[PDB]
RNA sequence: GGUUCUCCCCGAAAGCUAUUUAGGUAGCGCCUCGUGAAUUCAUCUCCGGGGGUAGAGCACUGUUUCGGCAAAACCCGAUGCAAACUGCGAAUACCGGAGAAUGUUAUCACGGGAGACACACGGCGGGUGCUAACGUCCGUCGUGAAGAGGGAAACAACCCAGACCGCCAGCUAAGGUCCCAAAGUCAUGGUUAAGUGGGAAACGAUGUGGGAAGGCCCAGACAGCGUCGAGUCGGCCUGCGCGGAAGAU
RNA sequence: CCUCCUAAAGAGUAACGGAGGAGCACGAAGGUUGGCUAAUCCGGAGGUUAGUGCAAUGGCAUAAGCCA
RNA sequence: GCUCAACGGAUAAAAGGUACUCCGGGGAUAACAGGCUGAUACCGCCCAAGAGUUCAUAUCGACGGCGGUGUUUGGCACCUC
RNA sequence: CCGCGAUGGUAGUGUGGGGUCUCCCCAUGCGAGAGUAGG
């Protein structure tokens, strides 16, 4: 489950999600899956779908992650009220733009690894699609 | 040296204050009304800025 | 590998976000001595002909209005993520 | 009957058939795979 | 823990471009030299930068290092 | 808590600062009346300015993945991320100058009289909260407050629009034109068959319309292929529908 | 009371919002003239990546750093 | 000559109890119920790791995903002091 | 005096309007950064 080792601060602000992705091509691998929906991608989901497309291809090839979720999210316990400072850090995320590719694969048959990445889909939140590498 | 004739074609209420501050520059008093002016880039960049709200026989 | 293009007419973001709802693109052809030329292409054709990988290795030719412009894909702006061309440098050869 | 928000063909012997606005898989071999969309 | 902070300073730019400034007048309140003092310009114990002489304020970008300076132009 | 006749003109605030202050009060801001005074003020155009926001980027400060290299450091190539990162950097806004037109001086100062210092919703930019709340806290604009009329069935705060009085005249705005109910059962070309329209997602499916390109095919395709006589297969993109869809008079 | 961010590229701007500091020190650690330039790695490389009496931000080689 | 630090500093000089209580007020502000919300709760669904001799789908559904209800614990303080 | 850079596209954005409104789109104006040709 992906954190970041450190960080210079414990909590960030909420921000907002505007914009279209950078890192649209498929520049490691072969093929990849990329977000074509807006959201957020939790360390949990990301993990769950890593082994996901993992199992589906048998240890066979590699696979890139190329999110990382960076931004702590804070959540306030149950039965506290408004204010008296921020909530605790509960959970790591991604902020994904519509066109980021999410992970990249090589060393398969793109049947196998639209397959594999059809079974990571599913466990993500945001629709995705399947993207090959270009010449240019 | 022509001129041109503006009028007044939406409310100005609920508009911004700039917009209200442009058709007292023009003269424009209500819906409707017309008001003749010199055609120079000054009275264009006025008609520019609430064309939304004028229209120009010129 | 032989193009059809148009000279554009109208530029910018207005103009270019017009041509892309009807089915065309816009893309530049530079270098040489010749100043840079503005052109619409037709985005199914050129989608369907950038598939082969011949497109991005070979001279390609451009006939604009009556005059045939050999050519090479320089970069290509792709849509981030659908399917389609946003535009094209062209460089002359 | 399995009824199901997705409705699929198990085998090669499923077939997806629309009766009276229902997505519904019949199957000739297996009664199991036998689905309706609801 | 948190919940402090210090009163806002009132720094930045008194007096842009082309204004024309009585000498004694402060034309830029700063924490260092974010802008330097060129012709007819002091600069203050705190760094800020006044006119000397009664003129145009202007600002100027010189030296090798591409500093920012700013000098009164006299009437 | 209550505060008694009439008409005319103008018309707020619910903010800042301080307060044994927080539903009080004071100065300032905003209202009003008087007096005085500059091309004083505003809009636009042009000119002179400083920006470090949006966006972007990764040299820096951190964070991040892969490869290479190698004491796994470092370094290099490749990929991202940042309110408290910036080797970049807008739009706007703001300050100043000049010029015209327009505006009942709209400006500033001084003086007489205040009220107000519980704000609300909506838009945009944000903090907080769960990008929960008709939530909470700022910025900024609008409306309500203190504003009637028309529209949104009904509906302070949304849309249109600012009611001096009278008219059994006319034109329009938003919104509408089959009947309730004023006005098209209007015209032309399409789509939908779900009463979709007139709630609801992941996801599921030979629904149905459009588009570009493929594979196979009269050396006979697609089920029959121990057969006869032209289409056939299944991706892609897109319009409109279908299921997913359970609540208490 | 100070520094940063929130703060929407002038100023200002709230919350029991996010992070840290102060209630001093110094007759030199002040004034001036002259002189000098760091971290870090292995004389060389490197160029402030150090230093600032103490937080943070903006500054500082003409050095504001450092010595007489 | 003030940690007058509650830092624009009521006095040189000050802690508590009240279910024995009392007055002026407030739905400007809590307890009940309504309302808004739906994190939580409850119910449903998607993907299919696997279990189930064999076999993911008789039955159960890991890692994750999407909803519905108003239905628990709560949030808010809009109505009523 | 103080050691880069078009064109085109893209991002953002003032004003007005719109949607399926956590985000976008249309009209109009402004228009980067990075990168490319090149210098
Ligand atoms: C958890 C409690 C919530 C409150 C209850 C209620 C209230 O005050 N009730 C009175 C009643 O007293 C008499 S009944 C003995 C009266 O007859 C009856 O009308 C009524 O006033 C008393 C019980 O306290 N409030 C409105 C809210
Ligand atoms: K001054
Ligand atoms: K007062
Ligand atoms: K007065
Ligand atoms: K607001
Ligand atoms: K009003
Ligand atoms: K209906
Ligand atoms: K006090
Ligand atoms: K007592
Ligand atoms: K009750
Ligand atoms: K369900
Ligand atoms: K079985
Ligand atoms: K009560
Ligand atoms: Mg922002
Ligand atoms: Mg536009
Ligand atoms: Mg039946
Ligand atoms: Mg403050
Ligand atoms: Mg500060
Ligand atoms: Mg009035
Ligand atoms: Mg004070
Ligand atoms: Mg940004
Ligand atoms: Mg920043
Ligand atoms: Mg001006
Ligand atoms: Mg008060
Ligand atoms: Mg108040
Ligand atoms: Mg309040
Ligand atoms: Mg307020
Ligand atoms: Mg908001
Ligand atoms: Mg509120
Ligand atoms: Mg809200
Ligand atoms: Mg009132
Ligand atoms: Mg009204
Ligand atoms: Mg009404
Ligand atoms: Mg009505
Ligand atoms: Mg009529
Ligand atoms: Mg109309
Ligand atoms: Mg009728
Ligand atoms: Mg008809
Ligand atoms: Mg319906
Ligand atoms: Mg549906
Ligand atoms: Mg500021
Ligand atoms: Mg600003
Ligand atoms: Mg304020
Ligand atoms: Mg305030
Ligand atoms: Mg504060
Ligand atoms: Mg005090
Ligand atoms: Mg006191
Ligand atoms: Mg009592
Ligand atoms: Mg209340
Ligand atoms: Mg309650
Ligand atoms: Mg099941
Ligand atoms: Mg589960
Ligand atoms: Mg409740
Ligand atoms: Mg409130
Ligand atoms: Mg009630
Ligand atoms: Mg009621
Ligand atoms: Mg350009
Ligand atoms: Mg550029
Ligand atoms: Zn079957």
């Amino acid at each position: 489950m992906l954190q970041p080792k450190r960080t210079k601060f414990r909590k960030m602000h909420k921000g907002r999600n505007r914009g279209l992705a950078q890192g649209t091509d498929v520049s490691f691998g072969s093929f990849g899956l990329k977000a074509v929906g807006r959201g957020r991608l939790t360390a949990r989901q990301i993990e769950a779908a890593r082994r996901a497309m993992t199992r589906a291809v048998k240890r066979q090839g590699k696979i890139w992650i190329r999110v990382f979720p960076d931004k702590p999210i804070t959540e306030k316990p149950l039965a506290v009220r408004m204010g008296k400072g921020k909530g605790n850090v509960e959970y790591w995320v991604a902020l994904i733009q519509p066109g980021k590719v999410l992970y990249e694969m090589d060393g398969v048959p793109e049947e196998l690894a639209r397959e594999a990445f059809k079974l990571a889909a599913a466990k993500l939140p945001i629709k995705t699609t399947f993207v090959t590498k270009t010449v240019m | 040296a022509k001129t041109i004739k503006i009028t007044q074609t939406r409310s100005a209420i609920g508009r911004l204050p700039k917009h209200k501050a442009t058709l007292l520059g023009l003269g424009l008093r209500r819906i409707g009304h017309t008001v003749e002016r010199e055609d120079t880039p000054a009275i264009r960049g006025m008609i520019n800025a609430v064309s939304f709200m004028v229209k120009v026989e010129e | 590998f032989t193009i059809n293009a148009e000279v554009r007419k109208e530029q910018g973001k207005g103009a270019s976000r017009r041509l892309r709802a009807a089915n065309k693109f816009p893309a530049i052809i530079y270098g040489g001595k010749e100043a840079p030329l503005a052109i619409e292409l037709d985005h199914d054709k050129v989608m369907n002909m950038q598939a082969k990988a011949e497109f991005y290795s070979e001279v390609l030719t451009i006939v604009v209005d009556g005059k045939e412009i050999k050519v090479k894909a320089q970069d290509v702006q792709r849509h981030p993520y659908k399917p389609k061309l946003q535009h094209i440098d062209f460089v002359r050869a | 009957m399995k009824v199901r928000a997705s409705v699929k063909k198990l085998c090669r012997n499923c077939k997806i058939v629309k009766r009276d606005g229902v997505i519904r898989v019949i199957c000739s071999a297996e009664p199991k795979h036998k689905q309706r969309q609801g | 823990r948190n919940g402090r902070d210090s009163e806002a300073k009132r720094l930045g730019v008194k007096r842009f471009g082309g204004e024309s400034v009585l000498a004694g007048s402060i034309i830029v309140r700063q924490r260092g030299t974010k802008f330097h003092a060129g012709a007819n310009v002091g600069c203050g114990r705190d760094h800020t930068l006044f006119a000397k002489a009664d003129g145009k304020v202007k600002f100027e970008v010189k030296g090798p290092k591409n500093r920012k300076f700013i000098s009164i132009e006299a009437e």
